[PDB]
């Protein structure tokens, strides 16, 4: 439907997040990042960049643009992109949950593939696989399968 | 450079 | 007391970061700039400004913010055209005219920004056809009193600065201005680096005057960590940005006011905060005010 129980992961108000968040450490963000006025100001810039007319190959450009425009260290953006399986849509969801919950990476968030999530996918255990498909869905599941038979 | 070449983006509508 | 709480520091940190950016971007040694930009940009008069001797990141970043802040109070349609990727190697006329909407505003300001800060690429990369087209577009806007052009050339390069300089002078009636950035002595540069880390916000704070004093006498003691850092800045290529970056990290890393002062006293070093850790991108710009 138009509705999704994933909305609660996107719905986070950036005005309730004190800036800079405690989780936003110098080893993940450049000095420019700490000069955004609010969490909303950063979010609005992140949305602006992410919405660029990129082509699937141009991950190297996006990582550079995220570094220059939003002050996210290149290696952290690459780390994020790998865990999102390239889904630029779930990029604003990553930071809102990372900042609200003060955990990096956010553990139980649909679309944010943890290390333990990948270890569960590696095993052919139907119990672990049910828990994964209940977290991310069959769509993200087949996308993650397609992703690692390559990576 | 290695990961980024193989990594495919899912752009916005 | 008040220098052992986290919520007090949370406020201070945000305020410090705010003032640090402001100071960095204020080009305090050229006070004329704001009146200059207001007089030249908030007029229906056409103008060509050559920002010559823009050798530092803070100069470009600072000028650019001042231009954005000036143009942000205009009300009549302001069209911004980024002339960099066009000039390098009547499609332009129509591209400008598409953004000219006589219904939303009668008068218009067309701001053309050309940025050639790299002195290494001295040989003219720009193609004469794209230059003579750009100069023709100007000759039209110059002849139509309804639309005013504002051409801001940011240059460090003079093989390109001289080429536009002569071409514009010849074909157009609009006389160009050269806003030359002053070259500071190591002495003066040092004075303005010290000024950048002096915070004036919340004047009635016992803690803030405690901070400013620490900075002053630390810099008056040549054996201190801060004075030694400033000594390195005398030879490092981007002193304002390096200091800005390191100081940002120190501020943001500290959890308490006491921890901030401890870092300023004992942790701020070339070894602890190396310049390798930062990107000194010459066309870099800081986030907006609000």
């Amino acid at each position: 439907s138009d509705f999704s129980n994933e909305d609660i992961y996107d719905n986070i108000d950036p005005d309730t997040i004190s800036f800079p968040p405690k989780i936003a450490t110098t080893d993940l963000f450049l000095p420019l990042f700490f000069h955004f006025g609010s969490t909303r100001q950063f979010m609005d810039k992140l949305h602006e960049v992410i919405s660029g007319d990129y082509e699937p190959s141009q991950a190297e450009k996006l990582v550079q643009d995220l570094c220059d425009e939003t002050g996210i260290r290149k290696n952290f953006s690459t780390s994020i992109l790998t865990c999102l399986s390239g889904d630029l849509m779930v990029f604003p969801r990553y930071f809102l949950n990372m900042f609200k919950d003060n955990v990096n990476p956010p553990p139980n968030v649909p679309g944010i593939w943890t290390h333990d999530d990948d270890e569960s996918l590696k095993s052919n255990d139907q119990e672990q696989i049910r828990k994964l498909v209940k977290k991310h869905g069959t769509g993200r599941m087949e996308m993650r399968k397609r992703f690692f038979e390559k990576d | 450079f290695t990961v980024l070449r193989k990594l495919n983006l899912v752009p916005i509508k | 007391k008040e220098r052992v709480d986290h919520v007090f520091y949370q406020k201070f940190k945000s305020m410090a970061l705010q003032e640090l950016g402001t100071n960095y971007l204020s080009i305090s040694y050229v006070p004329s700039l704001s009146k200059f930009l207001s007089k030249n940009l908030r007029s229906m008069k056409n103008c060509i400004v050559f920002f010559d001797k823009v050798e530092h990141i803070h100069q470009y970043a600072g000028i650019d913010r001042a231009v954005s802040e000036t143009l942000s109070l205009v009300d009549i349609n302001v069209v911004i055209i980024e002339m960099n990727d066009y000039l390098m190697k009547s499609d332009l006329m129509m591209m400008v005219m598409r953004k000219i909407n006589n219904d939303e505003s009668i008068d218009h300001i067309v701001y053309f920004k050309f940025e050639q800060l790299d002195k290494l690429s001295t040989s003219t990369i720009i193609e004469p056809s794209k230059l003579t087209e750009f100069i023709n577009v100007l000759s039209v806007l110059e002849k139509s009193n309804n639309i005013a052009f504002k051409v801001l050339i940011y240059s460090n390069n003079v093989s390109i600065s001289s080429l536009l300089s002569t071409s514009l002078k010849k074909k157009l009636n609009t006389k160009y201005t050269v806003f030359e950035m002053p070259i500071l002595t190591c002495a003066q540069e040092q004075e303005y680096l010290k000024k950048m880390i002096k915070f004036t916000f919340d004047s009635g704070s016992k803690l803030l005057q405690s901070y400013n004093s620490l900075v002053t006498c630390q810099l008056n003691n040549k054996e201190s960590n801060l004075a030694i850092f400033f000594e390195f800045l005398k030879v490092f290529p981007h002193p304002f940005t390096y200091l800005f970056n390191a100081y940002t990290e120190i501020i943001v890393q500290s959890r308490t006011f006491d921890e901030l002062l401890d870092k300023i006293r004992n942790r701020l070093t070339i070894k602890n905060y190396p310049h390798s850790a930062y990107n000194f991108k010459k066309n870099q710009r800081l986030p907006l005010k609000l």
